[PDB]
């Protein structure tokens, strides 16, 4: 899954692309 | 009519048999299946051979054939009455390579009986397919996939293409700009909206592709009916969709287009319509063939032709002749012992995707693993330079109209040579004209000098003013006279011949350099007793002159 | 649809840092 | 020997260099990297200051992404001697990518890469990355592993100077401009510690030389224990990737999957990951057991396997279902390492509950990684059980003693370049029905194997005759009609009489005899191809004489009948034939009595050149323009085989009449001697090859025709002497009579003497001459000149004049008139 499969092969958010993160 | 008998075309020379046939009979159906091995021409063949055919009582199959660019070539086809191959099928497209498109774009065909069939042809499209749909006689919604290949048509073929504006920013004489004005959306923007052309993933697209080539004409076509085709000069890829092409002849009419490259699995293309454009005036060729003869002592005659491309519109031609010393005598050759008579001078393409696709795949391979998930002139115009004596022109030019392809002169300075130029000029662009400095013009073209002499003169050297003395009444006689007012280069020798008038007497003349005449300008001769004739001549390095009128002297 | 170089971008522009993988 | 490793070796686990610079310090004290370490996401690394020059080498591999501010890779690695890749990520042991800093890599110490490879990319400011030879580092096995594009080199990156080092391939061996590579010969195999200083074969990337003379691994080849190097790890201790260890020590060792934190367990003297096939892991992870059974079956959810790294985690998997196809679609610039890690990924599966596609695919050799695979079951993709599209490298279904049952549905193939339509009708037993063929609507037969050789037969062709314009062919191949009518000893058989078309024969210009064959499609098809044939005996004829020729035979059969037969290329050389004519002779005239001649060769001389061949021939000079009056306009000036050696000479022996001498082939220039003074020479220029041994051996003496076509050319020599004229001249008075000159022609006119001067003049100062022209002929028929003259004393000269021109006056005499 990763990133591609979540936000390359369909579209993403901004909060479906937070997740990936440390701090905001 | 002939109704000629239906078969299988297996070569070019088979669908030779057919020509003239307006209909087509035969249970059997009509193959085509031509390959072609080592050559081109299929195209004028087949149709000079079936274009008169109207009507097809059988099906019609064509497959396993190479460089069959379309079915148009069918130039009178309208009805096919459909007596199949199968029995459900009337019409059997098999595979084709490079079979692109069926008929043309004004022309439509009644599927009298039966459906169609279509399958591996990979570079028809599948919407090309749908175009017959209204034309069947069973008039269906839709194709089945059993009856085409959705997935197996033209899989390599895109045709979801859509147009681009193309525009020149900027032109010269060897070279010019070209943009494209119809923004392609290189990755999904996620903001904005419009950019039809737009890749949903940005790798996918390797950049624009610009096509160009010599055409006086305007009117060259993208496609050509040979399966290879190298007419086109190809550049190479590149993403900005700015191009400048150059190394161009100017003043030609060129044409160009430009397509859009993608990786071999993205679906969304993109071309332009051919546009033409020039590129602008350059300098003109050199006057060809140009050549000079003598007319008379003070007239000379210029001919010239232009017989190559004038890279522009003739303006205006140029002459001009300037003066060029006559010669001189070389004091180390002796004359009266070497006299002068003057005799005078004068294939593969096939784009490979494999690096750019293993990349992007390595690319989403390492993105889901690192993330976590919490000498001459410029100058020319009209003058005329008389010398200071005024007898003749020392400099002359002037300009014609560009159909004056010959010109004379008058009023030269009788023998001598002449150099002139024959030159053309062509008219001034606005962007010069109004925009430029007078520097670095080049609007003109080189000249190669042609050397030219007038004839010597039509009365020739003369020694006026002759009289003869004997003074003492013991001195030898003694002969006057004075230099030519005007002689023809300079004078080398003078030759005073004279005559004995006496029977079974012949004249004897003397000869002498053109010095030895500062004392007096007189010379004197020894001779006996007797009555004489005396007649003087001169001697130039244009040639020998004619002689004075006769003198007489009783010596004693 | 966000791939390669725009989403690295996105990235960077969100959440100013990453999370580790085996910390 | 036992062998000692240098330092005491201390192992920590896989790495991740993460956010900030102040993660750099969990590295510290690492000398060996047990896992992988990653190196990426780096805003700014400038500010840190300490290298590590104890790490030394790393088990699984190396990638650095997105790091900035660091502009020396040695900033981090002094001393990374080797890279073990026993886990590589994606087939990759070593990854530099996306990194817009970094300028040098500093290797120095750097000798070998175990497994797979290297991908050096997207790295601007990089430089010297094209320099060094990866396949020396790399192992001795397939080595394509090694991509090395986008680093800037377009312009500004052509500064790699490297230090002014060792030059080999055209090219300097540097790491940058200051470190030249380090090489050494076979017997080291790329671990030596300089070119010629290589240590024990017990250690890899090299080691230290004590000062007693002791050497000291810097890495065992082998797995190492107590800081000793063996072939195999003792009794009671397991390997880890490096070392022994014991199993209670193996069950707290970690190791990083795609997401999971696996453990090794101690089996048969391996810290395995996880069991083998065929086994299970105690519910205790102690051990591993064959669990109940052989059939420790494990299911798992099909997907796109978009590459290797995903296709590891279905590693263990004996039955894959779900709705959705599992889908190949793996693409790598060459197939170098796909199967090692492919097979691994999904060797354990015997039954697929759905359908099966592979399409897109760059770098696929074969299906073959489906090892155990048994059954398709065909569950939709509906309608098609198996779909295989546009794979323009797989070359080969399942192994020849596979075979897998299709359940349901059909298949589907397309676009398969190097597939043989031989491979694919192996399947037609396996599907559920077992139809007798494919549907026309399911597989092409020009998609499919159109461009790879696959299958066939090798067709033996030879040459029989030979001439200097044409060849003939044989076949020796037999070639069975129908029913066989004889089996075995090659008969390569056509099933139906009707099916064989014939042989096809081509043949094209080749001088390097290297030219690969006639290509699929449109241009760059310029095999000359010949019309089929039946009989297999065909005649190439209108062949350029002494060329190389390159030919090939190819069968062909009605429907494209996969029976074919086709043969490798060969060369052969056409007949000298006959030589063509000499280049640009030109002549020109030294002396009166010498010309000489200069000649090229710029042409094709077939066979080799043996005999340069001149031949000379006098002309006569023309005559006596008796149409014209000389004396009233003289002319001033004048304007222009089968044979053997050895020339002619006149009869006064002053000149030949023609002359002819054989050259050796260096000539270019000759010039004759003795030659007739003005007049015309024909000239040859004239080239011969050697004759071949039939021509003289088998062939009588007739048309032969060994040197090449005579083009003449003409030249006169010049003008001879100032001398020969008129002779013994002598002036005396008739008697009141007329005066009268005699004298005698010349014996050896300049042409035939056509007018004669007689330019008198008299003694007094500042004269010249009068003279009179006398038209030859009848001149010395009074034994003398007349001439009327009157008292005075007078001075006389005479010139002859001929075709050649004015000659020049005899001395003057001197005669007084009263
Ligand atoms: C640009 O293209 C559009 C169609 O996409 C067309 O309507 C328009 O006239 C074009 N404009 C120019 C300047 O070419
Ligand atoms: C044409 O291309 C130039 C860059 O080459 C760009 O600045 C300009 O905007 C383009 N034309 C238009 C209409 O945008
Ligand atoms: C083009 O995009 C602008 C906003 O960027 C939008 O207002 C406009 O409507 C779009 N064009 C058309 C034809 O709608
Ligand atoms: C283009 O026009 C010229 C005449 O101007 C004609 O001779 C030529 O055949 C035309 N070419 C095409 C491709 O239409
Ligand atoms: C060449 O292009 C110009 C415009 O750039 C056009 O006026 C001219 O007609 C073209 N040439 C021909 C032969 O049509
Ligand atoms: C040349 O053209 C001019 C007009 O430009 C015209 O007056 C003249 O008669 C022409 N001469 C010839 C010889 O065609
Ligand atoms: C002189 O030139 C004119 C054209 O300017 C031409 O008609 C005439 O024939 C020429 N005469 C000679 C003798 O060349
Ligand atoms: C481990 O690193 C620390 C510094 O964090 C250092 O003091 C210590 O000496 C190191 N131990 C070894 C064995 O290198
Ligand atoms: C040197 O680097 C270490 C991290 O490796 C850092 O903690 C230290 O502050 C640095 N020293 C200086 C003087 O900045
Ligand atoms: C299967 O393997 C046996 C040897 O074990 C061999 O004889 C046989 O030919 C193989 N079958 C096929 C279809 O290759
Ligand atoms: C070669 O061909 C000839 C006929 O052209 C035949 O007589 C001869 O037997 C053939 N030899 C071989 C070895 O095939
Ligand atoms: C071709 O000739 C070789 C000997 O040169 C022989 O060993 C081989 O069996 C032959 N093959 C065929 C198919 O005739
Ligand atoms: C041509 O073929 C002959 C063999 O007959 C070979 O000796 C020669 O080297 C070939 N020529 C070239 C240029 O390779
Ligand atoms: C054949 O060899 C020559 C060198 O003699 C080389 O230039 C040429 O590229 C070679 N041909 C091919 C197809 O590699
Ligand atoms: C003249 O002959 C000499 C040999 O003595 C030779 O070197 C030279 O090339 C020849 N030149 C011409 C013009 O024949
Ligand atoms: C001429 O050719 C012969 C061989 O026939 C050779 O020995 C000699 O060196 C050659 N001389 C020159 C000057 O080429």
């Amino acid at each position: 899954q990763g990133i591609v499969e979540r936000c390359c092969k369909k579209s993403c958010d901004m909060k479906a692309l937070r997740e990936y993160c440390s701090v905001v | 009519d002939k109704e000629c008998s239906s078969g299988l075309i297996d070569s070019l020379e088979r669908a030779r048999e057919f020509h003239g046939c307006t209909i087509i009979t035969g249970t059997e159906p009509l193959t085509i299946s031509i390959k072609r091995e080592s050559g081109a021409h299929v195209m004028d063949e087949l149709k000079y051979g079936l274009a008169a055919v109207h009507k097809i009582q059988s099906s019609l199959m064509v497959h396993l054939t190479y460089g069959l660019k379309s079915l148009k070539f069918f130039q009178s086809l309208t009805e096919i009455s459909g007596d199949p191959d199968a029995d459900k099928y009337a019409l059997y497209v098999l595979d084709n390579r490079d079979l692109d498109e069926l008929w043309g774009p004004n022309q439509t065909v009644f599927i009298r009986k039966g459906g169609v069939f279509f399958h591996f042809n990979p570079k028809l499209c599948v919407s090309t397919i749908n175009q017959l749909l209204p034309m069947l006689a069973s008039k269906p919604k839709f194709f089945e996939k059993s009856d085409v290949g959705a997935d197996s048509n033209g899989n390599r073929g895109s045709c979801g293409t859509a147009v681009l504006n193309v525009t020149l920013q900027s032109v010269g004489a060897n070279s010019a700009m070209l943009n494209v004005t119809t923004k392609v959306e290189i990755g999904e923007p996620q903001k904005p909206s419009n950019a039809t052309i737009v890749f949903k993933d940005p790798r996918a697209f390797i950049g624009f592709v610009f096509y160009h080539m010599i055409d006086p004409y305007g009117n060259s076509t993208k496609s050509s009916d040979d399966p290879c085709d190298d007419r086109w000069k190809v550049s190479s890829p590149e993403k900005s969709g700015v191009m400048v092409l150059s190394n161009l002849i100017p003043y030609t009419n060129y044409s160009y287009y430009v397509r859009t490259m993608a990786i071999s699995s993205e679906l969304t293309n993109a071309e332009s319509d051919v546009k033409n454009f020039r590129t602008n005036p350059g300098r003109p060729s050199k006057v060809t063939e140009v050549v000079a003869t003598a007319i008379s002592d003070s007239k000379i005659n210029v001919t010239w032709s232009y017989l190559d491309k004038p890279y522009g519109v003739l303006t205006r031609y140029f002459i001009k002749a300037k003066l060029i010393n006559r010669p001189t005598r070389n004091n180390n050759r002796d004359y009266c012992t070497e006299p002068l008579v003057k005799a005078m001078e004068n294939s593969s393409q096939e784009y490979d995707d494999r690096k750019v696709q293993a990349g992007m795949e390595f690319e989403n391979a390492l993105q889901n693993f690192i993330f976590v998930p919490n000498d001459d002139e410029n100058t020319y115009k009209d003058e005329e330079d008389l010398s200071s004596n005024k007898q003749f022109y020392e400099v002359f030019a002037k300009e014609l109209p560009p159909n004056q392809t010959h010109f004379v002169f008058e009023k030269l300075r009788h023998f001598t040579r002449y150099a002139i130029f024959v030159v053309a000029c062509r008219e001034e662009i606005p962007s010069e004209k109004l925009r430029d400095t007078s520097f670095k013009k080049s609007l003109c073209s080189d000249y190669d000098t042609v050397f030219q002499t007038t004839k010597r003169k039509k009365f020739a050297d003369i020694v006026m003013d002759l009289k003869v003395d004997l003074e003492h009444a013991e001195s030898p006689v003694r002969v006057r006279w004075t230099p030519p007012v005007d002689p023809n280069g300079e004078i080398v020798t003078y030759e005073v011949a004279y005559k004995l008038q006496k029977p079974d007497q012949v004249e004897e003349k003397k000869c002498i350099p053109a010095a030895d005449f500062n004392q007096t300008a007189g010379y004197l001769i020894k001779l006996n007793e007797g009555l004489y004739s005396f007649r003087v001549r001169a001697n130039s390095i244009a040639g020998y002159g004619d002689f004075t009128e006769v003198e007489h002297i009783k010596v004693e | 649809t966000l791939c390669s170089e725009k989403l690295n971008e996105v990235l960077s522009m969100v959440c100013e840092e990453y999370n580790p993988v085996i910390p």
